[PDB]
């Protein structure tokens, strides 16, 4: 399989911070990252395609960056909205892994 | 695409289950659902893909096994088939679909899962 | 009286290379405006015939052979050429008067974790004669012992799995091929 | 026809060995390649094999889970991706390959490269 | 399948027959069976195929008859070039299996 390791699981930032989480694959994916975000009670939401392209809705604040093995997800000036979680999943290849969880509190 | 679910079961460690997903009209063969899998607390996990139009069903090797993944394309839902169950199942399993490329762009809502 | 062109490209599936579809065409009024002048066409070549000419001339059957190959795999489809699928799947002939129309597939054709729907066919005794096909799935024999239907050493399975990814290279990326042959 | 091996490919235990075997004039695509394995003095060990066509590999039982074989078609070679290195693994390894010429194997391992001295 | 070579060690001289007796456990699947002649530093070169079938350049002096478990290589003039370790295999569905080495001894 592929093996996705991440940011540390807790991440704390003032409101207007600007927040960065990244996380790793075991072996080579070209670009084929996706980042989504999960709210504390609702469903996750997809942000991020293959990092850098965005999603039909979600504010140009997140930006998705890096490529290979080390991918990045950044957020500008925070608000109270972004309280969630992300997780990065690795599309390229069979089993579709997922990282683990990058909590985000005020 | 909208994607509805069953509902919250309660079960016991060796019931089997049958949970529901319904598809909002596909149009392309590559129409692909996935399973993900969130026990409570522990983050994300990839069960397993299927394609109702030829349906054909991929698993990840933790969940090979263990689950069946079925989709009656006529009424236009798909089932996780769980056998004999374990404690280890009491999570959220979301019926997920998106693009070709097996990004999950669309989410439907959580079947609570829960066994005594 | 429009030809069934319509049933052809903008078809759900297309077989096998191995065992690729053919289609006949006669008695109709052929458009190949709709064709030529579409953006969706990666490869558009056409031998013997100019594209523009195509709707100025009759022809008494026009053939129509779908399959899906590899990315790389498109230069084979010409008439003279040599590789897998030119020696043991699909043979043009070297007098080929027709054209070749090839479109990328990746969102139909490519499923996760691989397409195993779409097989070619690796070892052949002798090459294949042109516009001729078999499919037949016998062990293939590749030394003196008889098989006796025990695959292992020299017992290969003839057939082999594109096994499609929708994270491919473009190369080897899905690639719907469609061959109109007229006579 | 001829096949050459890699180089000696002395590592330290629980490495990683990528052994290669390169074929000339075969017509590569219906041979099969057998990996085999001799420790000094000893008699033959045999690793697994690959038809090089199917792609389609078998291995030993012992080695199952240890290493993997791939193909690399385009250059006409063979692959041995041999995990991490117990100390038993301080062996000459060898590939053997038929006559595949024309589309048509010739039976039995005839040809033989030159062994790669692999130290754990 | 477990296979063996009989004869153990041959303490012979190149004037008279060396026979290589190699028994398996099972049988074998058709002509699969092959022997091996490995010389002290050199790479195994194949000689002998299913049962009598030589290989290309092998010379005339190595020959063998062996059907089913039984099989058997026969050198008639043996010579100070033919002093080696002479391996079997099997190609059959299991997998293959060599045989430990008889090394051919001189005097």
């Amino acid at each position: 399989d592929i093996e996705i390791t991440q940011s540390p699981s807790s991440l704390s930032a003032s409101v207007g911070d600007r927040v960065t989480i990244s996380c790793r694959a075991s072996q080579d994916i070209r670009t084929y990252v996706a980042w989504y975000q999960q709210r504390p009670g609702k469903v996750p939401r997809l942000l991020i395609y293959a990092a850098s392209t965005l999603q039909s809705g979600v504010p140009s604040r997140f930006s998705g960056r890096g490529s290979g093995t080390d991918f990045t997800l950044t957020i500008s000036s925070l608000q109270p909205e972004d309280v969630a979680t992300y997780y990065c999943q690795q599309y390229n290849s069979a089993p579709l892994t997922f990282g683990g969880g990058a909590k985000v509190e005020i | 695409v909208q994607l509805v679910q069953s509902g919250a079961e309660v079960k016991k460690p060796g019931e089997s289950l049958k949970i529901s997903c319904q598809f909002s009209e596909y149009k392309l063969i590559s129409f692909w659902i996935a399973w993900v899998r969130q026990r409570p607390g522990k983050g994300l996990e990839w069960m397993g893909i299927i394609y109702p139009d030829d349906s054909d069903t991929k698993y990840s090797p933790s969940s090979q096994g263990q689950v069946t993944i079925s989709a009656d394309k006529s009424i236009r839902t798909a089932y996780l088939q769980w056998s004999s169950l374990m404690a280890s199942d009491t999570a959220m399993y979301y019926c997920t679909s998106g693009s070709y490329y097996g990004t999950l762009d669309f989410w439907g809502q959580g079947t609570l899962v829960t066994v005594s | 009286n429009l030809c069934p062109f319509g049933e052809v490209f903008n078809a759900t599936r297309f077989a096998s290379v191995y065992a690729w579809n053919r289609k006949r065409i006669s008695n109709c009024v052929a458009d190949y405006s709709v064709l030529y002048n579409s953006a969706s066409f990666s490869t558009f070549k056409c031998y013997g015939v100019s594209p523009t000419k195509l709707n100025d001339l009759c022809f008494t059957n026009v053939y129509a052979d779908s399959f899906v190959i590899r990315g790389d795999e498109v230069r084979q489809i010409a008439p003279g050429q040599t590789g897998n699928i030119a020696d043991y799947n699909y043979k043009l002939p070297d007098d080929f008067t027709g054209c070749v129309i090839a479109w990328n597939s990746n969102n139909l054709d490519s499923k996760v974790g691989g397409n195993y729907n779409y097989l070619y066919r690796l070892f052949r005794k002798s090459n294949l004669k042109p516009f001729e096909r078999d499919i037949s799935t016998e062990i293939y024999q590749a030394g003196s012992t008889p098989c006796n239907g025990v695959k292992g050493f020299n017992c290969y399975f003839p057939l082999q799995s594109y096994g499609f990814q929708p994270t491919y290279g473009v190369g080897y990326q899905p690639y719907r091929v469609v061959v109109l042959s007229f006579e």
